[PDB]
């Protein structure tokens, strides 16, 4: 069915719309931007003599293009056929690549949504989404990008993250506030993220191996993901997807990459709330994997050794978790999850380690707080 | 009887494009060296301007089934509709294909169409389809039916670009009607007999001297003169001439006594002609008209003409023989006979005279494909390098 549909649409090409029609087309990204401008414009969007009152032409154009991109991405052949090397599947994927440029997809992902804001009286002014740019439109582009072009190189992965995905994660973190959490923006953006973006990074987790020179971007990614996870309005499936993505990324990340995330976890875990299960398991996995890095004075040759500041952080984590578990009332889930974490941290920490009297003084509650996170 | 398109038959892909609400007939063409990109060079105005069919000529080597091609890529025939065909360009020896590299103006989607050396690849092969509703898949291919071809590689038709200011051929998903005209058929051709499009040397009455232009003194005005020289001039490229016929279709057929044709010097790319001073002068392609540039071969010197006879569609009789036969060149309009000036490297001049002389017998000698292709390459290289030098001088 995909081959028949793609053959017919490519035979009779005006189905793609004016932008992709092929006669001086401004392009997919330019059509996206122009439709956004039309949606902002009141005269062009409406009849001027909600949906029943006025079908928003800008939203209609954007929805049409998103549906076309989604249909093409679903018409793209599966990866197993390409791996087998079927010439028909290779030809279809090449045809779709010729149809849709990569830069236009990257630009459409780079486009940023309008923002719900607190008003003077205190209520939340919520932009009407049926008349504006919506995360589902970018979800379609992410689906096309994954199925057609693919993500196989770390350079493209990092560039895509930095240009398009990190701003959306930061926007979701900004919406994670209690007042704006119930807004349609928070729910839709969380749905889009946990459905398309986070699973894509989970599948492309092994590409995060050699990111030594891009350390700041990955640290920002970890911080944004952890704040989104601490977010309250998330459903069980969204929470599970975020947990899986964070564990997968931190598993492949280099031990010196995650130090600010370790400091955040050191502060957050000892409260031992229901939210602490994923941080506890992540600490368990990290310490179990990198016990060679910490305890052994030589450490991993490629990954170096500890700077002993993270060693102080690990010891404080161990003691805080031990005390919190000791005073905490028993329940099987948290105790069974906490025991491996304590064992792993105890194993990772060198027994001979000398806790320095002069640690970095005045640990700052600025980048670190429960009240607004900053 | 309707002839069926035959493998190893030479055919020009010929399409019509309308401009000023007027129809222009065009043959797809390409130049072997320097420009693998294809172009359309016009044949409608055969009168005023000679069409260069040497580049429009194409050869249908193999006509395999589509799925036969499928498992072939996985690991004399009668052409049929819906069967992949591979075309070899007659002059260059290369194969028509979609380049997959596109200038992409107006239509970013379409690719370009050009020649490539290698036979292997799905790019070379093109799938036939019946443009007419009467014809169907698997039907016999007509001799002169309109046709549409689809590239195997990208499923794009061989398409004509109307939108561009100059007519462009490109691989696109918009269909385009192409008509096939049989230039010649190799199998039915007879050895040693003159056929259209052949490159030949006009040896004069002494057996040895050949009609030629002066050797290159870097002066085209000096080159334009026409005379007889004997010696190494015969083996040189200056003595070579091409016989191109007025007919666009079946131009490769055997040549007949009294059949109007044009004589072109391959090295200079100029057409033999008659001036008002009765002296032969080579002219430019655009300025060479049919009345000015047209000649016939006649076995007998008698004044009475052979008579009016209609063009047949086929190879025809093996009527003119190389070497053995004696041919007298006569201008079609004036009726003058090509004669030797007989007065003062012989460097004896050639003039058109109505009575002529007794020693006007001329014997034709075939030129090898290597020599003809080399001469064409020399002309192209001279033109390009002269353009380069003029640009550097500017």
């Amino acid at each position: 069915n995909a081959n028949v549909v793609v053959r017919l649409l490519i035979r009779r090409p005006e189905c793609f719309g004016p932008a992709l029609r092929g006669e001086g087309g401004n392009g997919l990204l330019a059509a996206m931007e122009e439709a956004i401008k039309i949606a902002e414009d009141p005269s062009r969007d409406g009849p001027s003599p909600e949906e029943d009152d006025t079908i928003h032409m800008g939203n209609a154009i954007m929805t049409f293009y998103s549906a076309l991109i989604d249909l093409l991405g679903r018409c793209a052949p599966e990866m197993h056929l390409i791996h087998a090397g079927k010439g028909e599947a290779i030809r279809i994927r090449s045809i779709l690549r010729s149809l849709i440029p990569l830069g236009d997809l990257v630009g459409v992902i780079s486009i940023a949504f309008q923002m719900p804001t607190i008003a003077k009286d205190g209520n939340v002014v919520e932009p009407d989404m049926s008349a504006g740019f919506c995360p589902d439109h970018k979800a379609a582009m992410v689906l096309f990008l994954d199925r057609v072009y693919g993500i196989e190189v770390q350079d493209f992965l990092l560039h895509l993250l930095e240009v398009g995905f990190l701003p959306d994660l930061r926007a979701a973190a900004s919406l994670d506030t209690a007042a704006l959490s119930a807004t349609d923006m928070a729910l839709a953006l969380n749905r889009y993220l946990c459905t398309a973006v986070l699973p894509l990074l989970t599948r492309c987790a092994p590409l995060f191996a050699g990111t030594e020179h891009h350390a700041s971007l990955i640290d920002s990614l970890l911080h944004t993901v952890y704040r989104l996870s601490k977010g309250c309005s998330l459903t069980k499936a969204q929470r599970d997807s975020i947990e899986v993505c964070l564990l997968s990324i931190c598993g492949q990340l280099r031990p010196s990459m995650m130090q600010h995330l370790l400091r955040r976890l050191v502060f957050d875990v000892p409260l031992l709330n229901e939210h602490a299960k994923m941080p506890l398991k992540l600490l368990t996995n990290h310490y179990e994997r990198c016990w060679k890095y910490y305890c052994l004075p030589g450490g991993w040759g490629n990954f170096g050794a500890a700077s002993e500041e993270e060693l102080h952080l690990s010891r404080k984590l161990f003691w805080g978790i031990f005390d919190a578990l000791s005073q905490k009332k028993y329940e099987q889930e948290l105790f069974k999850l906490a025991l491996p974490c304590l064992s792993a941290v105890a194993g990772a920490l060198p027994p001979d380690y000398m806790e320095s009297n002069y640690v970095s003084m005045m640990e700052k509650q600025s980048s670190m707080d429960s009240e607004g996170n900053f | 009887e309707i002839q069926f398109l035959r493998t190893d038959d030479e055919v020009v892909l010929q399409c019509t494009a309308t401009i000023h609400k007027e129809q222009q007939k065009l043959c797809l063409a390409a130049e072997g060296f320097g420009n693998r990109l294809c172009f359309l060079e016009s044949t409608s105005n055969s009168k005023n301007v000679p069409p260069d069919l040497s580049i429009c000529t194409f050869v249908l080597e193999q006509s395999l089934s589509v799925r036969a091609l499928q498992e072939m890529l996985a690991n004399h025939r009668t052409l049929l509709y819906g069967h992949a065909i591979l075309l070899r360009h007659s002059y260059s020896g290369m194969y028509l294909c979609c380049l997959s590299t596109s200038r992409s103006s107006t239509d970013k989607l379409a690719f370009d169409v050009g020649l490539q050396e290698d036979t292997t690849g799905e790019a070379c092969w093109w799938t036939i389809h019946p443009a007419s509703k009467q014809r169907s898949e698997g039907e016999k291919v007509r001799v002169g039916d309109d046709l549409i071809l689809v590239s195997v590689s990208s499923e794009r038709y061989l398409h004509l670009s109307y939108g561009n200011g100059s007519l462009h051929v490109d691989a696109a998903f918009q269909q385009t009607l192409w008509s096939v005209a049989p230039i010649s058929s190799g199998s039915e051709a007879a050895q040693g007999y003159l056929i259209g499009g052949d490159v030949l040397r006009l040896l004069h009455g002494h057996m040895d001297e050949c009609l030629t232009v002066p050797s290159g003194e870097h002066g085209e005005e000096q080159r334009r003169t026409v005379h007889y020289e004997g010696g190494a001039v015969s083996v040189h490229a200056r003595s070579l001439w091409r016989l191109e016929t007025l007919r666009v279709a079946w131009s490769g057929s055997h040549i007949r006594w009294g059949q109007p044709f044009r004589l072109r010097h391959v090295t200079t790319g100029k057409y033999l002609s008659l001036m008002e001073d009765k002296n032969l002068l080579l002219m430019d392609k655009e300025k060479a008209d049919v009345k000015s540039t047209a000649f016939t071969f006649r076995s007998s010197k008698e004044k009475l003409d052979v008579g009016v006879r209609k063009e047949v569609d086929g190879m025809g009789t093996s009527e003119i023989k190389y070497g053995d036969s004696v041919c007298y060149i006569q201008h079609v309009d004036t009726g003058l006979w090509l004669t030797y000036q007989s007065v003062d490297s012989i460097q004896r001049k050639a003039i058109m005279h109505h009575e002529g002389h007794m020693d006007d017998g001329i014997s034709l000698s075939r030129s090898q494909h290597e020599e003809s292709r080399t001469a064409r390459v020399i002309r192209s290289t001279v033109f390009l390098f002269n353009r380069f030098i003029r640009g550097l001088d500017a």
